[PDB]
């Protein structure tokens, strides 16, 4: 309770903290977290993209969806840290779309 | 122990059932007479 | 081919057609013998104090029943020992680990225990092709059964003293649970009044 | 053990060795930073 | 040749070529030859740290059991810290830097034979060579040059080193499981056992452990 | 010549096949092209008959599979003991049963879950268990946790041994077909060793450990102060003191003076008044008799000596005029088909688990069982379920035999043939009887609802207005309470208080009391009997026409598990035996659900409650007889009124039940998506989504495919059951605990 009073959330006639979702009194409620997600989700997605494409050219790709090449994935895992800088550059370059 | 109405009946029921022969027949009709006799003693 | 064969197998165990695991001719002749050899140790070992003590050679302390020695604490434990019964059981485990597993490695590989050094004894522990009957200067110092005939008969002699001593142990136990006395106190009391000191009583 | 490791790198095994990791991580962070509605 | 479990033959992947090779990998861990090249260094370092550590306790402990000055290995970290000027967090961080450096360089010799050899450092070229996975040698690691002496003389030491290594690793963990079960120093655990060995065992207090 | 036959080392033990999913079939071994592969390999994982034609390999697989199962179950049993030792209130519970709630689960302190650790007594904070272990433990004579720990470690070892056993008997020493076919020997050994020596040795535990320790506890003496159960063995002075006949030892046994053992081997019946459970003495004598019965029974069949019956002989003997050749051919079937055996065994197990529920309902065999209403409702509902499922399974496999194993040419059987030749009469008659039953059961409730709505209570089916008395049942109840006087003289009280009088109560709560039977009970039983008959209709129809019908004569070739044979013949949706099992599961759920609702309402209204000044206040005040005659009464007096405690369970220890209450509705409703739809839609949906993937170069190699029609049905029924059952589960437990 003390740590929402220090955070300074808006509490209604209910007595419960409601949230603010547009602009700057209450940025951290949604506006910051929001990026958090789009990053880590974009991270997961782009790693998964770089895996499936990296397999694609190897006779039978379907085996690598099941008996997953772990040491391939764990290298793509770290590579997928800087993904928006790659994701942008790939949209530029024009290898992003079929 | 070789005396009472418990034993008198047990020995009578065994020799009666056996009279009605290799290895397998004796242990069967012996367990018949004992399978018989026990109820007579726990009865009377 | 096995000694002690008087043809007694109601339960088709030694039948070699489609055998597996521990229902193996080679295996069971082994067990029976090692069983025999232990059983004879236990038979003579369980009674000896009760006898020799009664004989008045052994002091008042030592002259205990077999189950009062500290094997089964609730039935009685001894005191006057080099140590407690658990500091013993460890000295046992290490030894019986060595001397049972070695014996397993002759069973598993005939030649083995001959090659890999063991303080000069590796020379001794060569085996005899037959597992149960290893021999050599360690386990046959007097080179007895010098002929194939005299051996086969000694192998006859062994199994029968054994089988007897195994039943004797089945004796001393089943006897001790019902009596609550040692099978030598049971024997002398049975010499004194055969019909009063009995199962039926 | 080339074979044993391929099995450990099977889909259902990886998923589980991955989820116990990203579950712990989220239980862990909720311990030392308890009860978040901001950050 | 001699083996861990006499009679049972040793597994193929063990040649009798490596120091302390007694056909012992009952769990097929070090089968793929690279993953064993990795374990032969873990084992060496583990044993070298364990040896320094065992020598490290075995001398403090007699030093404490010879004159009432030195502290017991358990409560001898705080005694170093509190008494003397120094802090914990920084040591722990300083350590991590130096050990970090020292390791991160050994780290890139496992994957690359003669990597750090390139002089890419302080011009020190020939001192950071390969040689043999586990023995780096040169003027630093083997100053006296037993490394560059004789074929047999050095082969026998590999043997000595791994064995002492494996005994110190045991020894160390006893120190650690003996303080635990009895709450005393390893020359109080040793004095109590010499005076009355038949009674002062595990059988008393030290359970199955 | 019944003998030990084994193959040596039939299968090597390296991980070469682990690393190859779907090794077991030539089809799946090729790998996945589509995602359907993934499902198939789990679907057919245990289906050994389709893998191989060799009955040997199948036979080796099946029990090793059973050793694995038994290992798992031991590990499970190990679990409960350990927690009962480590994380429980049992010692606190072994000192004031009445005022401590049984608990053997603790939550960790994170994420608000702490609230689940409720005020359960004995100075311990936790989850109240309803498994009934605490009473088992008291019945077994367990006094301290240490004992529970030791039992736990033993179960873990046994788990290891069973796992070892299962690897062994497949990889080192796999038994030969001959072996598995020694039915007479198997039967004899299972009857005499397993059941016989099992209950004999147990009865040993009961006579040497349970009976003494129980009397001292019921006496009231502190459990810590109670002598240890081995000292009862070596000091029989304590046993002599507790029951006198021990002084004479095993002499009265051999001399046939058994009447001297009347101290601890009784026939009293009723309940122990101080504990609300059956006499342990009755139970000890029960197991003693049963052991002898089974032991002698297990010496019926011929083995390695002339003596004994042969199964085939008894079967071939038993024939008559109406049936023709009768039982002939059945032995050969039941020695070559696992499915047929599975079918038999599931029917009778299932039936057994339900009779176990009832008999445990009516005759609480454990201490302070009866008065732990949570435990009693949990156990009866549980055991009623698993029975339910097993019975449907019996039907399923019966059909599987019917399709895959039946071969008249090779293995002829006439009973079966005659059954097949008049199936139409059987199914038509079952149809009729079911419509009958449906009308004259449901119709009665609708009639009542209408009369009640139209203001005509005097015209209703009820004790007040209409009387439909259970005259037979009342007769049998009459005969049961008068039996101890006439037909069972040596028996002191009745088997159960729900027949006799003598209302026995413990700790101010009702343990048991006479159950009145009126019109409402007349109703619900006939509903049941309706539901069972419908379920039987579906499943029997399924099994009898599995092979062929008028629509699809060659159904047998198409399989046990298959969707349809197209929109032809007017449309052939759900023709397969599987689909019958499918629909059978829903009706089974229906039937079983009314039973447990019947149980819960019955118990709270007419039986359970508190005991005041020479009088009884029931939990729901005897509303049953008057309310359960209309649908509205269930809707309101049972559902609506009782759901109160679950719906406000928030903010408490019971809140998890509210969460599971909602979650189970969710999952139930979620099933309907699968049940109501078809994969045609889903596959096109998937076409569009796949487009989207391909557009961004994120298409999978394993081609995404909608579930099969069959899988859609399986997922549907599974989520339907899980949702329904879990909702009733959260309901009862929160209700009865609060
Ligand atoms: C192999 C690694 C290693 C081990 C096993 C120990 C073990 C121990 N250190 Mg040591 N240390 C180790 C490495 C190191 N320590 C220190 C610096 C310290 C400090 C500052 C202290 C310890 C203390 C302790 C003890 C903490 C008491 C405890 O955990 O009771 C459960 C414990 C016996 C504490 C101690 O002595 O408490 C009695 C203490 O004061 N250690 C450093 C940094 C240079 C290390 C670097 O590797
Ligand atoms: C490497 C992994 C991966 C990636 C990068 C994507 C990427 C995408 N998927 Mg997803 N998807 C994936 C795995 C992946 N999918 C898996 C495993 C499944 C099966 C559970 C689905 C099922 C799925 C559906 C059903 C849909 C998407 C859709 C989408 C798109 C919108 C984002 C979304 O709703 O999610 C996006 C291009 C949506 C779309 O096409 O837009 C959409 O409708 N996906
Ligand atoms: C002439 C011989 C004889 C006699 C006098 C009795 C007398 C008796 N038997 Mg029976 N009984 C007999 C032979 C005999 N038995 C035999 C041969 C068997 C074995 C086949 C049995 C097996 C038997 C059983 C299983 C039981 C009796 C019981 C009884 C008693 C009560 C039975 C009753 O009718 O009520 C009764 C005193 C009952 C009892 O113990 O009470 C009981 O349960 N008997
Ligand atoms: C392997 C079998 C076996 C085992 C397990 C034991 C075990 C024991 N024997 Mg031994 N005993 C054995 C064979 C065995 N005996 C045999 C074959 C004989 C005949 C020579 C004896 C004769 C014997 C005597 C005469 C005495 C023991 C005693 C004992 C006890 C103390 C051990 C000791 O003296 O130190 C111990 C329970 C001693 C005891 O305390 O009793 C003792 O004085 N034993
Ligand atoms: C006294 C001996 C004995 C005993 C106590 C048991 C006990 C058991 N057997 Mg049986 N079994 C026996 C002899 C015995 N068997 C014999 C002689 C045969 C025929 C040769 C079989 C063949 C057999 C099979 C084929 C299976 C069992 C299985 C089982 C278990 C069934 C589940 C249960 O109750 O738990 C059970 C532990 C099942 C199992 O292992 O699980 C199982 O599948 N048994
Ligand atoms: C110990 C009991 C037991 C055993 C060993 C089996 C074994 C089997 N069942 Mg199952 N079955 C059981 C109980 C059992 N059932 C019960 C209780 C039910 C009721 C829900 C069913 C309902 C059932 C169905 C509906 C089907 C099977 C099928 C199968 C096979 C495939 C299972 C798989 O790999 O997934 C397999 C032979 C499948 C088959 O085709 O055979 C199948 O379609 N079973
Ligand atoms: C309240 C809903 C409801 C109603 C009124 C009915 C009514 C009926 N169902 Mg049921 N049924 C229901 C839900 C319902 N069903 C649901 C949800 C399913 C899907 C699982 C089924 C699946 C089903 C089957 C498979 C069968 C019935 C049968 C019957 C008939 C039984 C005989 C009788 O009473 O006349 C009857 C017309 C049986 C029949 O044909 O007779 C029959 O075999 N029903
Ligand atoms: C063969 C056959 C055939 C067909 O087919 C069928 C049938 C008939 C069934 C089968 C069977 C038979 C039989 C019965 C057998 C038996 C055996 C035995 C009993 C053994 C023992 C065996 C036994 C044994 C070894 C034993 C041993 C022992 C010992 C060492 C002892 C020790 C001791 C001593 C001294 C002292 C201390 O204080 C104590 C102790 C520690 C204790
Ligand atoms: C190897 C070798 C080598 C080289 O070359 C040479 C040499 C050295 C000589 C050798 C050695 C040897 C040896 C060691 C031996 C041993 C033996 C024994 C001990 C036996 C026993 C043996 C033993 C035995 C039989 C035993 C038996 C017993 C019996 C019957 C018993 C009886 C009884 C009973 C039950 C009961 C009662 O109440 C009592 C009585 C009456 C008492
Ligand atoms: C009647 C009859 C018959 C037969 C039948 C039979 C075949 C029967 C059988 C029966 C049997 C076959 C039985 C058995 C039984 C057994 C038992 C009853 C057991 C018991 C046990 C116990 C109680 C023990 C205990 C102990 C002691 C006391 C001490 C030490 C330890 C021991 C554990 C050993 C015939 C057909 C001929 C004819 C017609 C009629
Ligand atoms: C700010 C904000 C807001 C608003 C927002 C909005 C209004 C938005 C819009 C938006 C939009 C209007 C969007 C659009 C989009 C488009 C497109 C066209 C997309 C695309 C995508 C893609 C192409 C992706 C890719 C990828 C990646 C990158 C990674 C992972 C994998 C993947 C392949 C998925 C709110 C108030 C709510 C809250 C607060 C803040």
């Amino acid at each position: 309770f003390a740590n929402y009073a220090k955070a300074g959330l808006l509490c209604g006639n209910d007595g419960l903290p409601h949230l603010i979702a547009d602009p700057y009194g209450h940025a951290g409620e949604v506006f910051i977290p929001t990026f958090g997600f789009l990053y880590v989700a974009g991270y997961i997605g782009y790693v998964g993209r770089q895996y499936l494409i990296a397999v694609k050219g190897e006779a039978k790709p379907t085996d690598k969806e099941i008996i997953i090449d772990v040491p391939l994935a764990t290298k793509l895992a770290w590579q997928g840290a800087g993904w928006p800088l790659a994701a942008v550059q790939e949209l530029q370059r024009g290898t992003l779309l079929e | 122990f070789i005396g009472s109405s418990t034993n008198l009946i047990m020995v009578a029921s065994t020799t009666a059932t056996l009279a009605a022969f290799t290895i397998v027949d004796v242990l069967a009709m012996g367990a018949a007479g004992h399978g018989l006799g026990v109820g007579i003693v726990l009865g009377l | 081919s096995l000694p002690g064969d008087f043809g007694f197998d109601p339960l088709g165990l030694l039948d070699p057609v489609n055998s597996g695991g521990f229902i193996e001719p080679k295996w069971l002749q082994y067990s029976e013998v090692i069983h025999a050899r232990w059983a004879m140790l236990g038979a003579a070992g369980c009674i000896a104090p009760e006898v020799l003590g009664a004989a008045g050679l052994i002091p008042d302390a030592t002259n205990i029943k077999w189950f009062e020695s500290g094997v089964i604490p609730p039935a009685g434990s001894y005191n006057g020992y080099w140590a407690d019964p658990y500091t013993i059981f460890f000295v046992e485990i290490v030894a019986m680990q060595f001397a049972e597993l070695r014996r397993l490695q002759d069973f598993r590989y005939p030649g083995s225990m001959g090659q890999q050094y063991f303080l000069g004894l590796e020379a001794i522990f060569k085996g005899s092709g037959d597992a149960a009957y290893p021999g050599g200067p360690f386990f046959n110092l007097f080179n007895l059964g010098k002929t194939e005939a005299a051996m086969k008969e000694l192998k006859l002699k062994e199994i029968k003293n054994g089988r007897l001593a195994m039943l004797a142990m089945l004796g001393y136990g089943a006897q001790a649970v019902m009596t609550g006395k040692g099978p030598f106190q049971n024997l002398v009391e049975h010499l004194a009044d055969p019909v009063n000191n009995n199962i039926l009583t | 053990m080339k074979d044993f490791t391929t099995y450990l790198s099977t889909a259902p095994v990886i998923a589980t060795i991955w989820f116990t990791f990203t579950a712990g991580l989220l239980i862990e962070i909720n311990r030392y930073f308890p009860d978040p509605l901001v950050f | 040749r001699p083996v861990w479990f006499p009679g049972n033959p040793p597994p193929a992947h063990l040649d009798g070529s490596l120091a302390g090779d007694y056909g012992f990998d009952p769990l097929f861990l070090g089968q793929e030859p690279q993953t064993l090249k990795w374990y032969v260094q873990a084992e060496l370092v583990h044993g070298r740290f364990a040896m320094l550590g065992a020598a490290g306790i075995i001398l403090t402990s007699i030093g404490a059991k010879v004159g009432l000055g030195f502290p017991e290995w358990y409560d001898a970290g705080k005694v170093v810290v509190e008494k003397n000027n120094i802090d914990f967090p920084t040591l722990m961080v300083i350590q991590f830097y130096l050990m970090g450096w020292a390791e991160t360089k050994r780290w890139y010799d496992f994957k690359n034979p003669g990597s750090q050899a390139d002089g890419s450092f302080l011009g020190f070229t020939e001192e950071f060579k390969g040689l043999e996975n586990g023995y780096p040698g040169g003027r630093f690691f083997d100053p006296m040059g037993l490394s560059r002496g004789d074929a047999a003389k050095y082969q026998e030491y590999k043997q000595k080193e791994v064995k002492n290594g494996r005994l110190a690793m045991i020894a160390c963990l006893g120190f650690a499981a003996q303080y635990a079960a009895t709450g005393k120093g390893p020359l109080d655990n040793l004095a109590d056992h010499l005076a009355d060995p038949n009674h002062v065992n595990f059988a008393t207090n030290g359970v199955s452990n | 010549k019944v003998k030990i036959a084994v193959d040596r080392n039939p299968v090597e033990t390296s991980f070469e096949k682990w690393a190859k999913p779907g090794h077991f079939s030539r089809t799946l071994s090729k790998g996945p092209n589509t995602t359907t592969w993934i499902w198939n390999l789990h679907a057919d994982a245990h289906d050994f008959d389709s893998h191989t034609s060799d009955l040997e390999e199948i036979s080796r697989k099946v029990f090793s599979a059973h050793f694995g199962q038994l290992g798992i179950i031991f590990i499970w049993l190990s679990g409960m003991y350990f927690h009962g030792a480590r994380f429980s209130n049992y010692e606190a519970w072994l000192s004031d049963p009445t005022h401590i709630k049984p608990s053997a689960q603790v939550v960790w302190p994170i994420v608000g879950q702490e609230i689940l650790n409720g005020d359960v007594g004995g100075g311990f904070q936790g989850i109240q268990i309803t498994s009934g272990f605490f009473q088992l433990w008291r019945a077994s004579g367990i006094t301290s946790e240490l004992q529970l720990y030791t039992t736990a470690i033993g179960g873990l070892v046994m788990a290891a041994a069973m796992f070892f056993a299962g690897w062994f008997h497949y990889h080192k020493a796999a038994p030969k077909l001959e072996w598995f076919q020694n039915v007479e020997s198997m039967l004899n050994h299972h009857l005499g060793g397993l059941l016989g020596l099992g209950s004999l040795a147990w009865a040993g535990h009961q006579i040497h450990v349970s009976l003494p320790v129980n009397k001292l506890l019921d006496a009231g003496v502190d459990p810590k102060e109670i002598p240890l159960p081995h000292d009862l063995l070596l000091n029989r002075a304590i046993m002599a003191d507790l029951y006198p006949s021990f002084a004479k030892g095993i002499a009265p046994f051999f001399t046939l003076n058994w009447s001297e053992y009347s101290d601890f081997l009784t026939f009293k019946g009723g309940l122990n008044p101080v504990t609300g459970g059956l006499w342990l003495s009755d139970t000890a004598h029960h197991h003693v008799a049963i052991a002898v019965l089974f032991l002698v029974a297990g010496h019926m069949y011929r083995t390695n000596w002339g003596i004994g019956h042969s199964m085939k002989e008894i079967l071939e003997a038993h024939r008559g005029p109406f049936t023709g050749e009768g039982h002939v051919g059945l032995y050969e079937i039941l020695t070559t088909s696992w499915h047929a055996q599975l079918a038999i065994n599931l029917a009778l197990f299932g039936s057994l688990s339900i009779i176990v529920a009832h008999h445990m309902y009516a005759m609480p065999p454990y201490p302070y069982l009866a008065t732990d209403y949570g435990t009693q409702l949990s156990l009866f509902t549980h055991h009623t379920w698993i029975g339910g499922f097993c019975i449907v399974g019996a039907g399923a496999h019966a059909a599987i035999f019917m399709v895959r194993d039946y071969d008249p040419t090779n293995n002829y059987n006439n009973l079966l043939d005659r059954v097949i030749r008049h199936r139409d009469a059987i199914i038509s008659h079952l149809n009729w009887v079911c419509i009958f039953l449906g009308f004259h059961s449901f119709g009665l409730y609708i009639h009542n609802d209408t009369m009640s709505a139209l203001g005509r209570p005097q015209d209703m089916f009820s004790d007040t207005a209409i009387q439909l008395q259970p005259v037979f049942a009342q007769w049998i109840q009459n005969t049961h309470f008068l039996a101890p006087q006439l037909t069972a003289p040596n028996a002191l009280a009745a088997t159960s208080l729900t027949w006799g009088g003598d209302l026995v109560a413990v700790g101010g709560k009702v343990a048991m009391m006479p159950i009145s039977l009126g019109t409402s009970d007349f109703m619900v039983h006939h509903i049941h009997a309706f539901t069972i008959h419908v379920t039987v209709l579906i499943l029997l129809k399924g099994v009898l026409f599995a092979r062929s019908s008028r629509l699809i004569p060659d159904k047998a070739n198409l399989g046990f598990r298959f969707p349809c044979d197209g929109p032809g013949r007017g449309g052939t949706c759900q023709v397969s035996a599987w689909d019958h099992v499918f629909l059978g599961l829903f009706w089974m759920y229906n039937s079983l659900s009314i039973v447990i609702f019947h149980f819960s309402w019955k118990m709270q209204s007419d039986v359970w409650g508190t005991v005041t000044a020479s009088g009884v206040s029931h939990i729901t005040g005897g509303n049953f007889a008057q309310s359960a005659n209309t649908i509205n009464g269930w809707l309101r007096d049972f559902l609506w009124a009782q759901s109160s405690q679950v719906i406000q369970s928030y903010g408490s220890a019971l809140s998890a039940y509210g969460l599971i209450f909602l979650g189970a509705h969710f999952v139930w409703a979620f099933s309907l998506m699968f049940l109501f739809s078809g994969r045609g839609y889903w596959q096109e949906l998937i076409e569009s989504i796949v487009w989207a993937h391909n557009k961004l170069k994120v298409a999978p190699a394993i081609q995404p495919r909608a579930l099969s029609i069959t899988q859609g049905r399986a997922v549907g029924v599974a989520h339907y059951l899980l949702g329904g059952i879990a909702t009733t589960w959260s309901f009862f437990l929160a209700r009865i605990i609060s």
